[PDB]
Parts: C-alpha cells; sequence; structure tokens
DNA sequence: AGGCTGGCAGCAGAATTTAACCGGTGGCAGCAGCTGACCACAACCGATT
DNA sequence: AATCGGTTGTGGTCAGCTGCTGCCACCGGTTAACCTCCATTCTGCTGCCAGCCT
C-alpha cells in the first residue's frame, strides 16, 4: 500500500519475502567488499557504500560533480550513473547480493520447534546433517523404472555373488594344494609333533581370515541391494561410500544432494493439501504420540496452506543489504573511523559468495566446492542470528558481533530502548528542595533552568519588544544572558505549566503538572505535601521537568494533571495530599487537650464565679498572647462563626439553620477552635484530638462533599498551621528522654534461669539440638514483648519519642524498644533466628559480638530491598501488557449480571458485625439487583453508587448480601462499560468513557512491591503474587475434594494417602502420594477419618492450585479464589487495593476456551480460542447444520495470555521478539493497529483519554448571542 | 566529547518542482529479457550498454551499435600447457597413452 | 514369537613463518599555450530636454 | 548644460581545456633441493528404556 509512509495507515502486515520481493525492494546488485577508499574517503564502486546503488552522499550532485544543483533533479548522470537528488536517500534504499547457491534462512531451520523439520518431517538432527553437508538425502526416486528393472538387477547381483564366492572356492582350492604340500613336507621329516601343527593352525588361520574377508564383502553387498529395495524420498544416506556405490551401480532411478539445493527441492516436490489432508485424518482417527504428533505438524502446515504463502521462502536465492546510514562509517574527531559491524558480517557474505563463483568456474572437485557451501551458509547465518548455531564470530578483543537480530531483542534492541520510550527535548533536570511557601500547584523553578527550556519564547518576546533586531541577535542576547532577558522570561513564563517527574514511576502520580515560580539558586523547590505521591525526600534526590508546548498538551498539563486536581490516591481514594510528620505532630500538640493547664476553666462557687468563659476566641487569644490561658486548656467559649455539632445544632437551633452568626456555647480548647477555623464554613465543628486517622477521615469527607479547590485550599492552610505549631511544640530528642526500664535486669534474670535449665536439660542428654533451639527462642520472644511492655508501662505519655509515634507522625513501637529497651531476636544469614538474643540496645551500645551478629541480618535487608524493587517492576510490566486493552468504551451494557459481596456476616447472639473489608469489597460499585427486606419495601434501588449512607441504611435495614455489577461479568464486547466499573476511585464519581483502567490497574496492584516482605515451603510476600497471576501449581499444593462424600484418612508408610467415598455410589477418588511434612486441614479441628466432605473442600494444609479449582467448581469459584488470595498478600502489609483492580487483571486470565472436538470447522483441539468467537463460530455452524464444536475454560498466565494476542506488533515488543516474528510471517499475520501500545510505535493518538472520537472531534463555535454582541 | 561527520553535505535549498532541466529516457534490456528506464538529460550522449539494477548488464534497445567484441582470456590450462610444451611432443604423449590403451582393453 | 506406549531423564531457550622482480596501464599533477571570455579604467559618442 | 544607453582603446586576467610530459599508483603474474590434518528458575521438546498385549 503506502510506502511514503503520509499517516494515514489501516493495517501492517508481515510475511516471508521470496527472492522476487527481495530483488524489487532492490537498488542495485552490490557485488564487491568495499566500503570507502583508503586515500580519498570516497565511496567505491559496487561496493557496500555505493553511490549508484544507494544514492549521493551530496544534497543534488552527482559523483563526479557533473551536474550540481536543484535544476537537474531526477536525471541520472551518463558517466557514473548516480541519481542526483537528496543525501538522505541513503536511508531508505536497499541492495542485494545474487548468492551462487541457495541457503536457509536460520530462523526457519533452527529455533525450537524447527518449522522446516515440521513441514517437511525431518528431525532437526536428521536436518542439520543436510543442510550443513554432512550426509545425502534422497530428493527423488523413480517407481515404474525400478519396478520394471528389480527382476534384471537381482540376476546382476546374483551373478556377482556367484563371481565373489568361485572367487573363494578357487582360494579353498590354491590354499588346500599349499596346505597339503605342507602335509607332504613336515609329516616326512623329523620335527616337533606340535609345530608340524602351527604351521597348519596358521594356514586354518589364513583360511577363516581370507573366508571373514568374503563374507564381509559379501555382507556389503547385501548392504547395497538392502538399501536400493528401500529407496524413499527424504531418506538420508550417510556412509558417502554407500551412497557412492549406489549412484556407481544404480546411478538411474533416483537421484540426491546435499544442502539447501536438496531442501529446496524437497520444498518444491511437496504437496501442501495432500500432506494437510493425511495430517487430518491421523488427527480425527490414530491417538497417542502419533496424534500429539500430528497436532504440532498441522499448526505449521495448515499455516502454510490457509494463507497465500508458499513454504519456498525459507530457502535464499538473494540476500537484502540495508541501506548504509543504518550502518554508517563515521569520521571521528582526530581522523579516526569507526564503523557499524554489519560492515564486517556483509563483507564475509560477499567474500565467500565471489569465491564460490571463482571455484564454480574453475572447476574444482567437489570437496572444495562443499566447503566453500557450508561456508558461504555459515556466514549467511551469522549475518541473520549471530551465535544461535556454534560459536559466534567475534571481532577484535574476543567481542562478538552483533548481527540483524541483535537489533531487535532485548531490553537494549529497537522495541524496547528506541520505539516504546525515547529521550526528549525541553527537558531539565535538577535536584529538589522544599517549598513550604508555595500553594499545592506551584513549583520553583531556578532562573538558570527555565532560561534554558523557555529559550524560543523568550527569542520571539526580545524581538516583540524592540530589544532585539532579530532572531540572532536575539538568541545572543539569550546566550551572554542580558539584563532584559530576565525581566522577559517572568512574562514568557506566567501561566504556562511543567510537568515534574521523579524515576521510577510507580503510579500515575508521579507525574505532576504545577505552575512556575522563578527561584535563585539552583534547585527545584518542591511543594511538602505532594512527597508522598512522588515518593520524594530531600536527602539528595532528583527531579526532571519536561515542557508542554502546544495548546492541546498545555490544556491536559492544566485540567487532567494539575497537582491541586489530584489529591485521592486512584488505587483505594484515600487522601495522598495529606499532612504528615510535621505537620501532624503540630495539628496533635495544637488540639490536644491537657488537664490542670493555665487558665482552665474552674466551675468555682462560694466565694467567686467560673472564671474560665470567654465571649470570643479573640478575646482567647488575647489572654493567651499574655501568659494567663494555655492553647492547650479546656476552656468555655463563645463561637458565633463556627457550626455546632448535630447534637447541639439539632437542640438549639430550629428545623434548619444554624445561620452564621447565632451565638452558641462551646466547650472545647482554645487550640480547637483555631483548627477548626481552617476547616470550610459549613463544616461543623469537630472537637477531636487530631491523630493522623482522624485528619484521613475529616479530608475524606471533605473531598466527597465539597468541590475540588475547596479540598485544596484547606490542606494548605493545615499545612500552614501545622508547621508553625511543630516548630512550637517541643519535640527534641536528648540522651534523657531515651528512657530505660527499671526493671529489665529483672526481666533479664528471670528469663536467663529458664534459658540455663532448658541448656542444663540439653547438656544431660534429655532433649535434641533442634528442640532446644525452639526452646530458647520461645523464651527470648517472651522476654522481648515482657521487656516492651515495662517499657510502654514507663514513658509518660508527652515523652517526644512517645509522642512521635502515637500522633501517627511515623515510626512505630518495635524501633522505640530496640532503641530503648532490647533489640532481642536477631536472624542468620540463612533466614532462622539465633538462639543468643541482643541484650543491650542501642541506647546503651551494643558489644562487640551482639553487634557482628547484627550486620547479618541489616545486609540481608538491603540486598533483598534492592531485589524486590527489580521484581515488582517486572510483574507491572506483565501486567500492563496483559490488560491495556481494558478501557471504558461505554456507558451502560445493562447486563443482568454481578457477584455477590459479603457485607457483614450476623452474629449468633444476633446483631450484624460489619465486615473487616467491606471498603475494598462493596463500596464504590453499582448495585445490581434491588435490596429488599423480607421482600418488603426496597432499600436502596437498582443502579446506586453504594457509599457510606447507602451501606449503612442496608445495615439499618438488616441486609447482610447484595449483588453488585462487576467486571468480571460484563456484557460489552470491548473494553468495559461505566457502570459495571463503577466509581472512579480518584475523583469519587462514575468512570468516564475514555479510561484506561487496565493500566491504572496495573499500576495500583505493582506500586505497592518493595514492601511485600515473606515473613519474620509457602511462599508469601511478592513471590505468591506473581505465582498467583502467573497461574502455575503452587510449591506447597494441596489436594481438593472432587466430590461430596466420606474420606479415607489411611496412614500409609510415615505419610498420608486420602481416599474419598462419593454419597452418589460413584467410584472412590485416590489422592495417592501425599508427604507427611504438609499437615492436615483444621477447621471449625483437624480432618479426621471418617469425615464428610464438600465438593470444593481443601483436604491437606497449603495452597490449593487455581487450575484445580476451575475444572471441579465453576470459573466463578476461581475469580473468587484468585480475588482473596492476592489481597491475603496486601492486608498482611495493611495495604488498600479496592477489589476491581484485581478483578480486571483476573478477567483476562478467562477470556479463552480450550477445544476439546474440533466439530466441523477450522478450530485444531488443543488450541484456545477467544470465547467471543468461540461463540461466533458456533451460531454459525448450528445453522446450516448441528456441528458445533466443544470448548472447555481454561485459565491462562499473564506472560501466556499476552503473548497470545491479536497484534504481532504488540507481542513482538513485549517478549521473545524473534519466536513472535518467526510465525507472524508464517501465518502472514495482520494488525489493525486497535491497541494502546502499537498506536505509541507508530506514532499517533492512543485510543484512549482524549484521543478517541467522541472527543477528538469536537466542534466548538460562539453562541448565536455572544458572536453578534461584540 | 566526540563529534563524527559521514562524510557528506546539506544543502539549505528550497525544492521547487517546476523549473526544471528537460530529460530523455532510454531503454535497455538485459540477457533475461528484463527492461528498465533511465532517464538521462537531453544534452547528452546515451551509452550503449548500461549496469541495470539485477547488477547484469543490458544493452540498448534501438539498433543502431555493433559495439561489443571479443576481450578473450589469454590464460587457459591450455595456454599454459602450451607455453611449456611442444606439438610432436605431446602428439607422442597422446599416441603412447591410446597405444596403452590398446593393449589394456584391446591387447 | 515380537511390538508401541507409559513414565523417565536429559537438553535447549527465555526472563531477571620469512618476500621480493616485472609488465603495463590508467590516473595524477603540473605547466606553457593558447586562449576566449571576463573585468575594468578611461575615454569617446547618439540623441534629447 | 545634463542623461540614458552604445563603442571601445587598451591593459590585465583568469581559469578551461589541450597537449604533453613525465611519473606514480594499482593490479596481475611469477618464483622449481626439501618438509602434507584445529547463576537461577521455568517451560517445552526429544530421545530412552521397561512393560503389558496379540
Ligand atoms: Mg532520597
Ligand atoms: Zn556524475
Ligand atoms: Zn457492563
Amino acid at each position: 500500500g503506502a510506502m511514503l509512509d503520509v499517516n494515514f495507515f489501516d493495517e501492517l502486515r508481515i510475511g516471508l519475502a521470496t527472492a522476487e520481493d527481495i530483488r524489487q525492494w532492490s537498488y542495485g546488485e552490490v557485488k564487491k567488499p568495499e566500503t570507502i577508499n583508503y586515500r580519498t574517503l570516497k565511496p567505491e564502486k559496487d561496493g557496500l557504500f555505493c553511490e549508484k546503488i544507494f544514492g549521493p552522499t551530496r544534497d543534488w550532485e552527482c559523483y563526479c560533480g557533473k551536474y550540481k544543483r536543484v535544476r537537474f533533479k531526477g536525471i541520472i548522470c551518463e558517466r557514473c550513473g548516480v541519481e542526483v537528488t537528496r543525501a538522505k536517500v541513503r536511508r531508505e534504499r536497499m541492495g542485494h547480493i545474487e548468492l551462487a547457491a541457495p541457503v536457509t534462512h536460520i530462523w526457519y531451520f533452527k529455533g525450537v520447534p524447527s518449522r522446516l523439520g515440521y513441514l517437511l518431517d525431518l528431525a532437526p538432527k536428521d536436518l542439520e546433517k543436510i543442510i550443513y553437508f554432512a550426509a545425502y538425502v534422497i530428493t527423488s526416486v523413480d517407481e515404474e523404472m525400478r519396478h520394471n528393472e528389480l527382476s534384471t538387477l537381482e540376476a546382476e547381483m546374483a551373478v556377482e555373488r556367484k563371481a565373489v564366492e568361485d572367487q573363494r572356492d578357487g582360494e579353498l582350492e590354491a590354499r588346500a594344494q599349499k596346505l597339503e604340500a605342507d602335509l607332504a613336507e613336515l609329516e616326512a621329516e623329523g620335527a616337533k609333533a606340535d609345530a608340524r601343527r602351527k604351521v597348519r593352525d596358521g594356514g586354518e588361520r589364513e583360511m577363516r581370515q581370507i573366508r571373514d574377508r568374503a563374507q564381509r564383502e559379501l555382507d556389503r553387498l547385501e548392504d547395497i541391494w538392502s538399501t536400493f529395495t528401500k529407496l524413499a524420498p527424504k531418506q538420508l544416506i550417510v556412509d558417502e561410500n554407500l551412497y557412492r556405490e549406489l549412484v556407481d551401480r544404480y546411478g538411474e532411478y533416483f537421484t540426491g544432494a546435499m544442502g539447501a539445493e536438496s531442501i529446496q527441492k524437497l520444498i518444491e516436490n511437496f504437496d501442501i493439501d495432500a500432506e494437510a489432508e493425511s495430517l487430518r485424518d491421523v488427527i480425527r482417527n490414530g491417538k497417542g504420540q502419533k496424534k500429539l504428533r500430528a497436532l504440532k505438524r498441522l499448526k505449521v502446515v495448515a499455516a502454510f496452506q490457509q494463507s497465500g504463502n508458499s513454504p519456498m521462502g525459507m530457502v535464499l536465492d538473494a540476500v537484502p543489504v540495508i541501506p548504509p546510514e543504518l550502518r554508517p562509517m563515521v569520521q571521528l574527531d582526530g581522523g579516526r573511523f569507526a564503523t557499524s559491524d554489519l560492515n564486517d558480517l556483509y563483507r564475509r557474505v560477499i567474500n565467500r559468495n565471489n569465491r564460490l563463483k571463482r571455484l564454480i568456474d574453475l572447476g574444482a572437485p567437489e570437496i572444495i566446492v562443499n566447503n566453500e557451501k557450508r561456508m558461504l551458509q555459515e556466514s549467511v547465518d551469522a549475518l541473520f542470528d549471530n551465535g544461535r548455531r556454534g560459536r559466534p564470530v567475534t571481532g577484535p578483543g574476543n567481542r562478538p558481533l552483533k548481527s540483524l537480530s541483535d537489533l531487535l531483542k532485548g531490553k537494549q534492541g529497537r522495541f524496547r530502548q528506541n520505539l516504546l520510550g525515547k529521550r526528549v527535548d525541553y527537558s531539565g533536570r535538577s535536584v529538589i528542595v522544599v517549598g513550604p511557601q508555595l500553594k499545592l500547584h506551584q513549583c520553583g523553578l531556578p532562573k538558570l533552568m527555565a532560561l534554558e527550556l523557555f529559550k524560543p519564547f523568550v527569542m520571539k518576546r526580545l524581538v516583540d519588544l524592540n530589544h532585539a533586531q532579530n532572531i540572532k541577535s536575539a538568541k545572543r542576547m539569550v546566550e551572554r544572558q542580558r539584563p532584559q532577558v530576565w525581566d522577559v522570561l517572568e512574562e514568557v513564563i506566567a501561566e504556562h505549566p511543567v510537568l515534574l517527574n521523579r524515576a521510577p514511576t510507580l503510579h500515575r502520580l508521579g507525574i505532576q503538572a504545577f505552575e512556575p515560580m522563578l527561584v535563585e539558586g539552583k534547585a527545584i523547590q518542591l511543594h511538602p505535601l505532594v512527597c508522598e505521591a512522588f515518593n520524594a525526600d530531600f536527602d539528595g534526590d532528583q527531579m526532571a521537568v519536561h515542557l508542554p508546548l502546544s495548546a492541546e498538551a498545555q490544556a491536559e498539563a492544566r485540567i487532567l494533571m494539575l497537582s491541586s486536581n489530584n489529591i485521592l490516591s486512584p488505587a483505594s481514594g484515600r487522601p495522598l495530599a495529606m499532612p504528615r510528620l510535621d505537620m501532624v505532630t503540630g495539628l496533635y500538640y495544637l488540639t490536644t487537650e491537657v488537664p490542670g493547664d493555665t487558665g482552665e476553666y474552674q466551675p468555682a462557687s462560694g466565694d467567686h464565679p467560673e472564671t474560665g468563659v470567654y465571649s470570643s476566641p479573640a478575646e482567647a487569644i488575647m489572654a493567651a498572647d499574655r501568659g494567663v490561658l494555655s492553647v492547650r486548656a479546656k476552656i468555655k467559649v463563645r463561637l458565633t462563626q463556627l457550626r455546632p455539632p448535630v447534637e447541639i445544632e439539632a437542640e438549639l437551633f430550629g428545623h434548619s439553620g444554624w445561620q452564621p452568626g447565632d451565638a452558641w456555647m462551646a466547650e472545647t480548647t482554645l487550640g480547637r477552635v483555631m483548627f477548626n477555623e481552617l476547616l470550610p464554613l459549613g463544616y461543623p465543628f469537630v472537637n477531636k484530638q487530631m491523630h493522623k486517622k482522624v485528619q484521613a477521615a475529616i479530608i475524606n469527607d471533605l473531598a466527597e462533599r465539597y468541590p475540588m479547590i475547596v479540598v485544596a485550599q484547606t490542606v494548605d492552610k493545615l499545612k500552614d498551621a501545622g508547621f508553625y505549631w511543630a516548630t512550637r511544640s517541643g519535640v527534641t530528642v536528648s540522651m534523657a528522654d531515651v528512657l530505660v526500664p527499671p526493671r529489665k535486669k529483672e526481666i533479664l534474670d528471670h528469663y536467663e534461669e529458664r534459658a540455663d535449665k532448658v541448656e542444663k536439660q540439653f547438656q544431660r542428654g534429655a532433649l535434641n539440638h533442634d528442640e532446644r533451639n525452639e526452646a530458647l527462642v520461645e523464651i527470648w520472644k517472651e522476654a522481648t514483648d515482657e521487656v516492651g511492655q515495662a517499657l510502654r508501662e514507663h514513658y509518660p505519655d508527652d515523652n517526644p519519642i512517645i509522642t512521635i509515634v502515637d500522633s501517627g507522625a511515623t515510626g512505630n513501637f518495635t524501633q522505640t524498644r530496640t532503641l530503648a529497651g532490647m533489640k532481642g531476636l536477631v536472624t542468620n544469614p540463612k533466614g532462622e533466628f539465633i538462639p543468643r538474643p541482643v541484650k543491650s540496645s542501642f541506647r546503651e551500645g551494643l558489644t562487640v559480638l551482639e553487634y557482628f551478629i547484627n550486620t547479618h541480618g541489616a545486609r540481608k535487608g538491603l540486598a533483598d530491598t534492592a531485589l524486590r524493587t527489580a521484581d515488582s517492576g517486572y510483574l507491572t510490566r506483565r501486567l500492563v501488557d496483559v490488560s491495556q486493552d481494558v478501557i471504558v468504551r461505554e456507558h451502560d451494557c445493562q447486563t443482568e449480571r454481578g457477584i455477590v459481596v459479603e457485607l457483614a456476616e450476623r452474629a449468633p447472639d444476633g446483631t450484624l458485625i460489619r465486615d473487616p473489608y467491606i471498603e475494598t469489597s462493596a463500596y464504590a460499585r453499582t448495585l445490581g439487583t434491588d435490596a429488599v427486606d423480607e421482600a418488603g419495601n426496597v432499600i436502596v434501588e437498582r443502579g446506586q453508587d453504594l457509599g457510606d449512607p447507602e451501606i449503612d441504611a442496608l445495615l439499618a435495614a438488616g441486609i447482610t448480601q447484595v449483588k453488585v455489577r462487576s467486571v468480571l461479568t460484563c456484557a460489552t464486547s470491548t473494553g468495559v462499560c461505566a457502570t459495571c466499573y463503577g466509581r472512579s476511585m480518584a475523583t469519587g464519581k462514575l468512570v468516564d468513557i475514555g479510561e484506561a483502567v487496565g493500566i491504572v490497574a496495573a499500576q495500583s496492584i505493582g506500586e505497592p512491591g518493595t514492601q511485600l516482605t515473606m515473613r519474620t515451603d509457602i511462599t508469601g510476600g511478592l513471590p505468591r503474587v506473581q505465582e498467583l497471576f502467573e497461574a502455575r501449581v503452587p510449591r506447597g499444593k494441596a489436594p481438593i475434594a472432587d466430590v461430596t462424600g466420606r474420606v479415607r484418612l489411611e496412614d500409609g508408610e510415615r505419610f498420608y494417602k486420602i481416599t474419598i467415598v462419593p454419597d452418589d455410589g460413584g467410584e472412590e477418588v485416590v489422592y495417592d502420594k501425599i508427604s507427611k511434612r504438609q499437615r492436615l486441614r483444621v477447621f471449625k479441628r483437624v480432618l479426621s477419618d471418617g469425615d464428610h466432605v464438600e465438593v470444593g473442600q481443601q483436604l491437606m494444609e497449603g495452597s490449593a492450585d487455581p487450575h484445580e479449582v476451575l475444572r471441579v467448581q465453576g470459573p466463578r469459584e476461581v475469580q473468587i479464589h484468585l480475588v482473596r488470595e492476592v489481597q491475603e498478600v496486601y492486608r498482611a502489609q495493611g495495604v488498600s487495593i479496592h477489589d476491581k483492580h484485581i478483578e480486571v487483571i483476573v478477567r483476562q486470565m478467562l477470556r479463552r476456551v480450550t477445544i476439546i472436538d474440533s466439530g466441523s470447522t477450522e478450530f485444531l483441539p488443543g488450541s484456545l480460542i477467544d470465547r467471543a468467537e468461540f461463540e461466533a463460530e458456533n451460531r454459525r455452524v448450528v445453522a446450516e447444520g448441528g456441528e458445533p464444536a466443544a470448548g472447555r475454560p481454561v485459565l491462562m498466565g499473564i506472560t501466556k495470555a499476552s503473548l497470545a494476542t491479536d497484534s504481532w506488533l504488540s507481542a513482538a515488543s513485549f517478549q521473545e521478539t524473534t519466536r513472535v516474528l518467526t510465525d507472524a510471517a508464517i501465518n502472514c499475520r495482520s494488525d489493525k493497529l486497535n491497541g494502546l501500545k502499537e498506536n505509541v510505535i507508530i506514532g499517533k493518538l492512543i485510543p484512549a483519554g482524549t484521543g478517541i472520537n467522541r472527543y477528538r472531534n469536537i466542534a466548538v463555535q460562539p453562541t448565536e448571542e455572544a458572536r453578534a454582541a461584540a | 566529547v566526540l563529534r563524527g561527520s559521514r562524510l557528506g553535505a546539506v544543502s539549505y535549498e528550497t525544492d521547487r518542482n517546476h523549473d526544471l532541466a528537460p530529460r530523455q529516457i532510454a531503454r535497455y534490456r538485459t540477457d533475461n529479457g528484463e527492461e528498465f528506464e533511465v532517464p538521462f538529460a537531453d544534452d547528452a550522449e546515451i551509452p550503449g550498454t548500461w549496469l541495470c539494477r539485477n547488477g547484469m548488464e543490458g544493452t540498448l534497445i534501438e539498433g543502431d551499435l555493433p559495439e561489443p567484441k571479443k576481450v578473450k582470456p589469454p590464460r587457459t590450462h591450455w595456454d599454459m600447457l602450451l607455453e611449456r610444451r611442444s606439438i610432436e611432443e605431446l602428439e607422442e604423449l597422446l599416441k603412447e597413452r591410446l597405444e596403452l590403451i590398446r593393449s589394456r582393453r584391446r591387447g
């Protein structure tokens, strides 16, 4: 189709190029291994850099300089032949090498499975011998001539064997004559009676060896005859001498050859339709290894049949040559040259081809000619794929050369290094510092970085303000940094957002857009509220700055990704731009209430009134400016501009209407009034002490009930007040604040006696080595807990260490225990505890041996942190690749399917204990059925969002279960709809109709890596998540039951064996080889013999595998199993993901069915096909007959499901590039460029977000009233 | 900082399309019947043979030129033999070999 | 009397010493010997207001 | 008196072949005591050999 590539592509098709294609792309044959002249450094004619083939080196000149302008454009010089045109055509013109002997392509011969071997039915070992000139193959045989001359040739062979045996008879006569002469000359003369038998024994040895020579020659003749009688095509003949005897005696009737020319004659005499028919008869009738082999063969035979490909394109008659400026020869500074490793591979091909032409026209013997052909074949193989077959060709320094397949594969190949991610202009980087004076939408950009990023804008403005005459002098003014430049740079930087990025970008809030303002100095100033999103501290981190240029890109940065528009985390909806660490210490100090503090409320009477009561917070602030009041003393204020809480408002004011200005009397502290003046005006008065959980609940309520601008302004006010009262708060560390518990010696002596008792019991021999370690580990765990409890009781409530932990600001109490207290048990380099603990705190100072023991665990923790970061990155890459085609396409598929969610199971005493994970299961979901009570009135009707008021109404009406819409059961053909997905967690409303919900799901799952540890043979951390998503059979696999019945817990030789006798009277189910390392399953008590089990009951203890839950129980029960088992890994570390981010991934594993019967339509059994087209090829077949295919569900991994995709261009860039490209070409696949990744590679708008036709084709015009009235 | 040049020039011109020099098209034919068109300049002498895109020379399609002649190899195995032998010596060797094969087969 | 199928074990791919003549021909490179057109300073005209 | 275009006296001038006259790279052929071989893990495929069946 298109060849100039003007961007209207519909498809990209890959196939297998034949020799006519190659020598039709070519602009000329290269026939010399020359590159440039060594003296004049200009290209050589017919060489690898030739201008007559590849186009001229200088713009609009020929080679001899005869034609030198655009006036002569498009003509060819009659002397040198160079077409005078642009010099950039040397990146576009290909040439070719015309081979003197055919060569196989290495991709279709070598890599498992051998596609040439499957097509021709030759083993790879028997194919390597042919194409590398080590054996012969019979290309053809003649059956009519053989069948009509078999009798005469048999007569000839019998005649020759008769002659051989008559020769042996003549030898028998001659040696009998010599033997009788020996008899007459030994028996009639006096010698030893044994020595007269030694000569006759030598004669008998001569007879034995001569008849052995005759027997071996007769056996060789029989071998030649049997080989000719059993001659068929595709039959290897090793033993060159046997082949030579065959061509000598029976040189007609057959043909044979070695190498790729014989392979191409076998492909010429190949009947694709007949071979496919016989393979289909085998897969219908036969069974076993024959049927499995025939299925694997029929994949490639049917691929060559059903397309328009011919299999002759797997043998090469011409080799294409890549254009010269994609393998350049550059001249460095200092006259040194650097070249590109493909010129050496191409030069080897040309050198061996030219020498082969010389030998063939010289008439050399076949030893020399075959050695040259084998060398030519190996050089073309090393060009295409170096080191695939044999040792790689190396350059100087034993460095292997970089071939054509190395340009594509790997992390450093084309697809991943240059196409999916690039280096960009208008782009800077510096090191971030804290900017606590900024607002949330602002960043500080150093002026020397901004002057370089905004350079064309300021050059334009300098010319416009007549500071410069033209663009040349304006560029000089910017380069020399004149004083007018800064006055202009403020103007051009005003209201133009920049994107700030901190690597690694783990989720989407790692790129945010800020409105820059110029700072002096050389560091970026980041707002202190976006550090949790970016995961940035200020110990040396660096950020990248990018500049959006067009109107659409500026509008996206200003609307979609401004920093104050993204407060909530898109994974759970919890607020991320929230106060933390110092802003939590300050607000906790401000809002705590201290009894007995200065100027408190006294209720006093008898002599004087109350004296704690204030008429306004202005009067309270004046009294606290004097030394008369504390900010944390309990007073009674009179508030008029703060809304009372719900109970006080209901009691005091009427049907509604606090109505600002109406006075009420509060009983609180002044710091709580000062906190509540930072909240919105209609927000009710809180009167609590501000733990970080309390602040997060307040910010969640504000984000639900108020606009986004109100939420952003409020968190900036909280930032300011928190920092002020943090520095006025009195949190320091000295060594007198690290108190030590006064009972630590008594506790440790009391447990030292118990450890000494266990050690003396080991010394007496009562218990072994390992049980002694177990006793010691339990003793010292109890001692660590008792020391921590005594410490926690000793410390006062206003200690700085306790306050920083207890306010939720940072830290936890085990760090406080190791700092003051006792470090406890430490691990080994393996991971087991060491039975001597660390009994010193870090306040006391560890000893030499305790410090050396503690370093083992410290270093293992650091190394595991590095490895965990790499593994979490790999998992996120696989999850993105599997679920990139789940985007919201619709508003409502109107299905009536849904899932049932659990929602507060019912206590036996009678009440509704709320489910602990109900914020990640039942919130943010659309109801699917009307929720009724006792079939009465509906409470929450169908289509509702299920927030906090709805969940409270359901639990008050006493409903334990609801049916919600899910993406597991969506009816939309492509993508999902917005009602089934539900609320977007980051915006709090229903999801939009272009959202890339699968990218959001993959980053929401994969960002909480690096905090998923195994424990303190069942996998339990990030290796557990990577084997649920990859659908492997687990490490500690526990069996599950198959049918209801009673059990047979047979205890065999030292381990178990379990048999289930079904209640239906069916046959028993036997679980045979069960080791006794795994214990039996406990439920409510351990499984005993003679017990009744259910159909999905897990028998042993361990991990059930997901493939058997799908077979036994169904597709719904593997979705319950896989979602719950992933969340158990995350919930153990206190990480919140909504369930809808795991059901986006799990839905993509169950997209397919496996074929168990072909039916009548093109579906090979055992192949996995999509369920939507399994049923679109069954309604076509239950019409015009009754013969459907039969399919069974499969569960796939995220690697296996994302390589079996319809786009070859997004599967080749995922992984296994060479294997994907070598059967996309055989199947002649076509790529409709529908995906999110294929639009990134080729450079057009992704089909999500603002790049969809609903939004991209908006037509904007002034309205009629505003047009005519201006 | 390394800085290299692939040794060529880049010119700054406006690529127009109208005021261009006239051209004439020749047509050549190789020894397997392929045909190619070459745009030469109008004021230029059209060559007799041209190395085409197959890498094989093609003669001009208009029947005018009796140009190609023999450029024969002066070095074959017969030439190398003749420069060190004589005709009578080779004839004697040939007749001796003929007499040996007569004595072998016939005798 | 043989045979073709079941585990079974091994292997491959992918991810994170040695030099010289001799002939002959095409390209180079430099330089009078014309140029043959180019450049220029200056002076001499062809009507025309 | 000038003013827009020709004529040209005459003196350099400046490179464009044109021989031309070496001369210098570049490529092919020849040389005749005698001596003969170079990390880990997961997945899938392919070949091995015993073990029941006719
Ligand atoms: Mg850091
Ligand atoms: Zn040219
Ligand atoms: Zn739906």
